[PDB]
């Protein structure tokens, strides 16, 4: 009777959390949570969100910086809803979007009923919630600002060619799975050891062939297809995807957890558990003026503060930033073109 | 009651804010403006006034005295190197017309920490030992943990 776009809202505002759903319930709410994604936001606004499922409804939350929400749903059956609404305490609407706020604290997360951090897959679904909650920002810093240090980006292809086939990857909202990843990384010319890619990568962006066999192989619809091929056909999309998987935009949230990263490091080796370090999960949006908008997430394992002994949870590093179009993928240029924002959250169970 | 807790930054004041203010432990951020918030203990509704303990945005802080009832300057009993950099900012802080008299909790905090200052030695290599006309109570803390804090309160409310 509801269109997806219709309960997830619902959902997002009775509270993500309020302890009652019947599992079924909540599997069913993840489910619909993963196809939200943050897209650019006006200068105005703490964010935007943005949904497309497979019955067709349509769902945009904007947060203005006074968080202020507004929302706009699109049904089965051309129904046009506008909601006005503000998150207060009991929804918190706000922490259950993927939205970066100003506090004096890296804003804490619960997970949902059977959720565990026990191995390599149930952490990359940790991520998966965590990465449309809500995150602290970490203050610009020169000392950790992986942008300012003296080697900023040397790691880009190296991560690239190892993130690609290992992360969740959205580029448009259609998801592009292990195979097409890895696709991806051919087209890019980054299977190889230690090179950079094509100089026909950079420049013309993928090939239209590629990119064909890339979305082809890839899920979601048709005409978002369409957006993905047309997408990955400029060198912006080379830019975005290697910028995204960066392993050092997590320093600055690393400095600030380091020891109960190490302990939550340490703790596992202890007990022989073999779950990896860091889980990677990245959103690509090109809206239709054409602007490119990167939300990268890398979850990793932490111990709670000591106040909480022997308990584990995630720390998901946001880093957010659009990709000005005429930023090609070089060194030289996404370190003066690319203005990175980091932001941070803590997710426990 | 107005509280005012004062120390250099990364000693632990906003991390003790929040033990504090949520109940439990939190990860903190370098605070750039200020943080306030309340906190009833025993019947005491406090009002405690987070502000940047940073060496640059220290001298705002006098904007803040007038009202103070109690001086909780926190420390970071690891650090030896600014111990002197702070036995100092206390007198100053206290010195200014502002804070002539006031009790004054000192949070010996990071003790959980290895080279963990001992409360005394914190009495000492502050200047506190030879001051009078002043209640001056040191007090062992983890603010991750909670320890201490609690029971710097009781000195607060009790020797007020
Ligand atoms: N080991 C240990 N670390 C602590 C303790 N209390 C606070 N810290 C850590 O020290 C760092 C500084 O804590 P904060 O409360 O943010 O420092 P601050 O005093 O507010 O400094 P500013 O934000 O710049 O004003 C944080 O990362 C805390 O987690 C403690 O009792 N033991
Ligand atoms: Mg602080």
């Amino acid at each position: 009777e509801m269109s997806c776009a219709e309960k997830l809202f619902k959902v997002l505002s009775f509270g993500l959390w309020n302890p009652t759903y019947s599992r079924s319930e909540r599997q069913s709410f993840q489910e619909l949570l993963t196809v939200l994604e943050p897209v650019y936001p006006l200068p105005n606004e703490l964010g935007r969100v943005s949904a497309r499922f497979s019955d067709g409804s349509s769902l945009r939350i904007s947060v203005t910086n006074s968080e202020l929400v507004e929302a706009e749903i699109r049904t089965a059956n051309n129904e046009k809803i506008t909601v006005l609404l503000e998150s207060n305490e009991q929804n918190r609407l706000l922490q259950s979007l993927p939205i970066d706020r100003h506090m004096p604290y890296i804003q804490v997360h619960r997970a949902l009923s059977e959720m565990d951090l026990t191995d390599t897959t149930s952490m990359r679904n940790l991520l998966g919630f965590t990465s449309k909650l809500s995150t602290t920002l970490i203050p610009h810093n020169a000392q950790t600002d992986p942008l300012s240090g003296p080697t900023p980006f040397s790691s880009i292809f190296m991560d690239t060619c190892r993130g690609l086939g290992n992360a969740k990857l959205s580029l448009n909202g259609v998801d592009i799975p292990a195979n097409a990843q890895k696709l991806l990384r051919d087209a890019l010319g980054l299977k190889d050891t230690h090179s950079s890619p094509t100089r026909n990568v950079i420049d013309h962006g993928i090939s239209r062939h590629d990119a064909e066999q890339i979305a082809r192989e890839s899920s979601g619809s048709d005409k978002q297809k369409a957006e993905v091929v047309e997408f990955l056909c400029h060198p912006e999309a080379a830019t975005a995807i290697c910028s995204a998987f960066y392993q050092s935009f997590n320093v600055p949230a690393l400095t600030l957890t380091h020891e109960r990263i190490s302990k939550a490091s340490e703790y596992n080796a202890e007990r022989s558990l073999d779950t990896p370090n860091a889980c990677i999960n990245i959103s690509i949006s090109q809206s239709s003026d054409g602007n490119i908008y990167v939300t990268s997430h890398t979850g990793v394992l932490i111990m709670a503060p000591e106040d909480r002994p022997n308990e584990m949870g995630m720390l998901t590093n946001r880093t957010s930033y659009e990709v000005p179009q005429g930023v090609k993928c070089i060194i030289d240029e996404m370190v003066s073109a690319l203005q990175p924002r980091y932001a941070a959250s803590e997710t426990y169970l | 009651m107005r509280i005012l807790m004062l120390g250099l930054d990364a000693a632990g004041k906003t991390t003790i804010l929040y033990k504090l203010k949520l109940g439990q432990s939190v990860t903190t951020i370098p605070t750039v403006g200020f943080n306030v918030e309340t906190v009833t203990y025993k019947n005491v509704k406090f009002n405690v006034w987070d502000v940047g303990g940073q060496d640059k945005i220290r001298p705002l802080w006098r904007h803040y005295y007038t009202g103070t009832q109690g001086l909780i300057f926190v420390v970071d009993c690891a650090d030896r190197d600014r111990i002197d950099e702070a036995r100092q900012e206390l007198h100053r802080i206290i010195n200014d017309r502002e804070m002539r008299d006031a009790i004054i909790l000192i949070f010996a905090n990071k003790q959980d920490l290895p080279d963990a200052m001992k409360p005394h030695e914190i009495q000492e290599k502050l200047g506190l030992t030879r001051i009078r006309d002043r209640n001056w109570y040191v007090q062992p803390s983890c603010a991750t943990s909670g320890d201490g804090l609690y029971e710097g309160l009781t000195w607060l409310t009790s020797n007020y």
